[PDB]
């Protein structure tokens, strides 16, 4: 049986690979290539376990990975070698960034060119989320408005939950920086959605940007109500979101602001929660008012002004706005 | 190590800890009755309408929503009865 | 019809489920897609999916699929055939499950090697899969695991918690499967068994071989009851076996019933050797093929009038207006379920008694 | 002193072969040391527990033997008995998945004598340490409602609401499979009790009411249960449905038992009502109806504010607001308000 003897190769080659000495090994993997592929099907249990040995060695061996990768491709062209090449893709690149692999990864056009002028969702689906990824590093609105729309047209792959949930993420900050909210609440949704079941950084930030989505939505059910989103009501990071959740449905004006001001190191600091905040503390102020005046026929302007916690001139420029 | 394992393979299947949440809309416990039932004295089918998202309503509650948005009312997918249960 | 032999022979083209070695080249996909065409043919085809369903459960919780992309376009090609959504839907979550369980897995064998479990962190292998998709009982049958086992459940419930808390993990012990290595005098041969399996064998372990009667197989493994024989027929009663490990049977019978109390015990010198001659390394797989885990025309009448009443109502409605209104009237009878009203959709569709919008894929019109 | 026992234990348990001659000495050592001098009991009891515990022993006889002392053991002053269930509970704690089944026991064992002493707090924790939906055994659905009930009453004897609606939400989960009409009753009447402490006094009332109606349960239970819908009814806000749940009430015969019945009469006509035929009332309030809504007020002068407002409104055609006050005992400011609060949500 062949199998274990290239399994006793490979682990010599190991042993050896201990003791350094490296020529000799690359050499041997190399010719033993074609006799692996060709006897057994290889595919993913051996290269890829040999592959989380050798990732122990990120911080040097660069080369030897390198050259790795480069015979990898130029010898294995038989059978489909690019699933786990994108994984190549995300180790290498996206770690510097700008590096002009970014600019090389981009031999995978001959695919795209078969596919768009399909049934290879799966493909399309990662490299758009490694663009998206890649151009959300680099701030290119225009570019990830342009991934989104090529990307939704795909409706029949089957991806992993965490390529998914990336786009779907950047499709809702483009929905909310556009102005549609209604598509950037349900985009969001699937964003956490994803991220529940595998992830853990951006896990709980999503949840917060589907919260902001939901209170721009004129409010209407909590969104901690459902059963994916109700874990995680206690958490620490969101319990200043739920609380400024909770004072926004059932409208009063003291609370909201006090959750405002007591929490201005947790949720004043990024920089889309810090932007869109004046559209709130002024749709709960037009609810309030809208409440406020229903029994009366002839009312006083100062007291709408003690009512909402503002001067006379901001209560007569929103009562002109409203009224207009 | 005489009659003993060496290797095992262990398989775990998780599911929610809360199934039936409160109702969105009512947000009274949604395996007890709507508004009206209860005060009409008929509270006795008032039967809950478990979606195919996972999401689970009230159908007094839900037949009000529905004639305006025809969407789940959280997560805003396309809305088809999956399983009825009382 | 034919049915789940012909589900049969999808296990011998995809995976190696048994005696299905004999494959050749990618070819024999392209006769499966043959195979697909005779679906689209046929009829009944809930058996076929069903069956279909089951093999795909039993080859992924296993890990021993011939081919990997030919199982993942499958699933493609059998919706392009046509098939109720449900069912793609299920095997869409139970691959994308199979997916995070990979990646759970190695986080757990990578975070949890400092406490030195019981076994090596090598060793132990944890897959978690939603019980939404990948199972329908939710029935538990205690198993009396062994002690070696008693320290690994724990350490895994308490990652799944950490990691993904709001969830609650109930073992499957059924679908659970482990290697053992016995010592039976000449050979040392390693032994392929679930834990039900486990536990009876190594229950008679404390006392060297010995004898032990059922009554006390049955209240040491503590397992329920009539499901225990089961179990003991797979170690009484292997196919194709010169000699079973477990070589006992007393008052001779059969391994289907009428054990009694019969007493079983270990054959210390049992001839269990491959090829019949020396078992020095062997190995022996003893799962086999288990894979454990109103009347519908005078019913099915019900409804279409109902729909039909619902419609004379009123002329413009849409589809979650339809089904609201349809269960609300429909709770006094049957409670409806998602398969039935489906298929009263398109039968009325079908027999043009309403209109579906073409603005609208939703909107319908009366008539 | 007189640790011996240890020392036999030990040489015990390295015996070759299975044998039932163990049980029998440990019931005559436990029975000798019943009538004992001193605390030497307890130590040996520890000493056996810590002993047993040990996974060397077989899992065929240790199960049953722990079962037997743990049946035995309630037959032993409290004092001890605490202690001792503490020991084996802190003891069984680092293998739990193979003594699933007399942990439960142990710990209701623990949380009936915790009940005993008139401790409300420590038992519900005992009792939620019960592993009902993560554990490898099967309960049946009759065990996890008693001890979803139990638990709901002991948060709710507590003053602590909140738990005790989060743990009766699990519960309503499973009363509608289960057939004990008894457990329903139970579960009923803790509902209503929840509701009552929630604050949400015209649905506490309606579900009294309903209850009231039950033959199964005994009179006086049903008058207590009329009397709590009463109570409820004249604490709820003003509104339609608190006026046709009056007229519902007064409209039942048995009422007129009730020492609450003239209050009944007067608000179900649309009186007014002062503070002089009140003062007997707020007397038989129950302690939980008697907290303040942090202004000052309590809830049976706010509820009977909102009534006296809603029936001035039949009364008059437009009035001032220092008339409104006047009558109403509010100064000047809050009466203006309250009516604003009473319209927009059609009440008034
Ligand atoms: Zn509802
Ligand atoms: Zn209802
Ligand atoms: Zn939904």
């Amino acid at each position: 049986k062949g199998e274990w003897g290239f399994k006793a190769l490979k682990q010599m080659i190991k042993i050896n690979f201990k003791l350094t000495n490296f020529p000799e090994m690359m050499n041997r993997y190399k010719q033993l290539l074609t006799y692996i592929r060709s006897a057994v099907t290889r595919n993913y249990s051996e290269k890829s376990i040999n592959s989380i040995l050798d990732y122990i060695s990120t911080s040097k061996q660069m080369d030897l990975l390198q050259e790795f990768y480069e015979t990898t491709l130029e010898a294995l062209k038989d059978a489909k070698n690019d699933r786990l090449w994108f994984k190549t893709n995300t180790k290498l690149g996206k770690l510097y960034l700008e590096r002009e692999e970014y600019g090389k990864l981009q031999k995978i056009l001959r695919q795209l060119h078969q596919s768009c002028q399909l049934k290879k969702g799966t493909q399309l689906l990662e490299i758009y989320a490694l663009e998206i990824q890649m151009y959300t590093a680099q701030k290119n609105n225009k570019k990830l408005k342009a991934l989104y729309e090529q990307s939704l047209h795909i409706k029949s792959a089957i991806p992993h939950p965490l390529i998914m949930g990336v786009i779907r993420e950047c499709g809702g900050k483009m929905h909310l920086r556009e102005g549609e909210f209604e598509k950037a609440h349900t985009d969001f949704f699937e964003a956490f959605k994803n991220y529940d079941e595998s992830g853990s950084p951006r896990r709980t930030t999503c949840l917060k940007y589907l919260v902001l989505a939901n209170m721009l939505m004129k409010s209407g059910i909590n969104p901690f109500d459902s059963q994916e989103a109700k874990p995680y009501k206690n958490d620490p990071e969101i319990l200043a979101m739920t609380n400024l959740v909770s004072a926004y449905q059932n409208n009063d004006i003291t609370e909201f602001e006090k959750i405002l001001k007591t929490n201005h190191s947790n949720i004043m600091d990024d920089p889309f929660i810090r932007e869109h905040i004046e559209e709130l503390l002024r749709n709960i102020r037009t609810q309030v008012l809208i409440k406020l005046i229903k029994p009366y026929t002839r009312i006083h302007i100062p007291f709408i002004s003690k009512e909402l916690n503002i001067d006379v001139a901001d209560v007569e420029s929103l009562l002109v706005q409203c009224i207009l | 190590k005489m009659f003993s394992l060496k290797k095992w393979n262990a398989v775990a299947m998780w599911s929610w800890d809360v199934e039936c949440d409160t109702c969105a809309i009512c947000r009274v416990q949604v395996m007890d009755a709507c508004l009206r039932c209860q005060a009409e004295n008929k509270q006795e089918d008032c039967v809950v309408v478990w979606g195919e998202c996972n999401h689970s309503f009230h159908n007094c509650c839900m037949s009000l929503w529905v004639k305006q948005n025809n969407r789940c009312p959280l997560c805003q997918q396309d809305w088809v009865v999956q399983r009825i249960g009382k | 019809k034919c049915p789940e032999l012909l589900a049969n022979y999808c296990d011998m083209l995809l995976r190696k489920t048994p005696l299905s070695k004999k494959l050749t080249s990618e070819e024999i996909e392209a006769k499966l897609k043959e195979v697909l065409l005779v679906l689209k043919y046929v009829q009944n085809k809930d058996v076929f999916m069903r069956y279909h369903k089951a093999h795909l459960t039993r080859r992924l919780i296993l890990d021993i699929s011939a081919d990997s992309e030919i199982e993942e376009n499958m699933v493609e090609w059998l919706r392009e055939v046509g098939m109720p959504a449900d069912y793609v839907n299920k095997l869409a979550r139970m691959f994308q499950d199979i997916k995070v369980s990979e990646d759970l897995n190695q986080a757990f064998k990578e975070m949890h090697k400092n406490n030195k479990l019981a076994l090596p962190a090598d060793s132990v292998n944890i897959k978690i899969l939603n019980a939404g998709a990948w199972s329908r009982s939710s029935e538990k049958v205690f198993v009396s695991l062994p002690t070696e086992l008693e320290d690994l459940i724990p350490e895994v419930e308490e990652f799944y918690k950490k990691n993904h808390s709001g969830r609650k993990l109930h073992w499957h012990h059924l679908m659970s499967n482990g290697i053992i290595t016995f010592k039976n005098e000449v050979g040392q041969y390693d032994l392929e068994v679930t834990t039900f399996q486990l536990a009876v064998l190594f229950a008679w372990n404390q006392r060297p071989r010995e004898k032990i009667s059922f009554e006390n197989l049955k209240l040491a493994t503590e397992l329920p009851d009539a499901e225990l024989r089961r179990t003991l027929w797979s170690l009484v009663a292997f196919p194709k076996l010169k000699r079973q490990v477990l070589l006992y049977e007393p008052q001779v019978n059969s391994p289907k019933d009428f054990t009694e109390g019969t007493l079983f015990s270990v054959n210390q010198e049992f001839s269990l050797i491959k090829n019949a001659k020396v078992q020095k390394r062997g190995k022996i797989n003893l799962i086999g093929r288990l894979q454990l885990t109103g009347i519908v025309q005078l019913r099915i009448l019900r409804t279409q009038e109902a729909i039909i009443q619902i419609m004379k109502m009123r002329k413009k409605i849409s589809n979650a207006q339809l089904q609201t209104e349809l269960v609300e009237i429909l709770k006094n009878m049957f409670l409806p379920q998602k398969k039935m009203i489906k298929e009263q959709i398109e039968w009325l569709i079908e027999h043009k008694y309403i209109r579906r919008d073409e603005s609208d894929i939703n909107t319908f019109i009366y008539m | 002193m007189a640790a011996a026992v240890r020392q036999d234990l030990a040489q015990l348990m390295n015996s070759s072969g299975s044998h039932k001659d163990l049980a029998g000495k440990y019931r005559q050592i436990l029975e000798k040391a019943i009538q004992l001098s001193g605390a030497e009991q307890l130590e040996a009891l520890k000493a056996f527990v810590e002993a047993m515990v040990n996974e060397n022993v077989s899992l065929v006889i240790s199960r049953q033997l722990l079962t037997d002392f743990c049946t035995h053991l309630p037959n032993l002053p409290d004092s001890t008995a605490k202690e001792i269930y503490h020991f084996t509970l802190e003891k069984i704690q680092p293998r739990v998945i193979s003594f699933e089944e007399q942990v439960a026991s142990i710990r209701q064992h623990l949380a009936s004598i915790y009940e005993k002493e008139e401790d409300w707090r420590n038992a519900a924790q005992v009792l939620v340490g019960i592993p009902l939906e993560t554990g490898q055994k099967q309960y049946n659905v009759d065990y996890k409602l008693e001890t979803y009930l139990k638990i709901a009453r002991l948060y709710l004897e507590d003053d602590d609401p909140v738990q005790a609606e989060a743990y009766i939400n699990r519960a309503s989960l499973l009363q509608n499979e289960s057939t004990n009409e008894q457990l329903q009753i139970h579960y009923k009447v803790c509902y209503a009790r929840v509701l009552d402490y929630r604050r949400k006094f015209i649905e506490a009332a309606q579900r009294y009411n309903e209850l009231s109606y039950k033959t199964i349960v005994h009179e006086s239970e049903r008058l207590e249960a009329l009397k709590h819908a009463l109570h409820c009814t004249i604490l709820a806000s003003a509104g339609q449905q608190r006026s046709r749940m009056l007229a519902t009430l007064f409209k039942d015969e048995r009422c007129q038992q009730l020492a609450a019945y003239g209050i009944l009469e007067k608000m179900y006509l649309d009186r007014i009502i002062r503070g002089n035929q009140l003062q007997e009332f707020a007397a038989m309030l129950m302690p939980h109806q008697k907290a303040t809504t942090a202004d000052g007020s309590s809830i049976l002068d706010r509820a009977v504010i909102e009534h006296n407002l809603l029936s001035a409104s039949k009364l008059y055609n437009n009035i001032t607001f220092e008339e409104l006050g006047a009558l109403l005992e509010i100064p000047a400011a809050k009466a203006e308000k309250i009516a604003s609060q009473m319209i927009t949500e059609g009440r008034m």
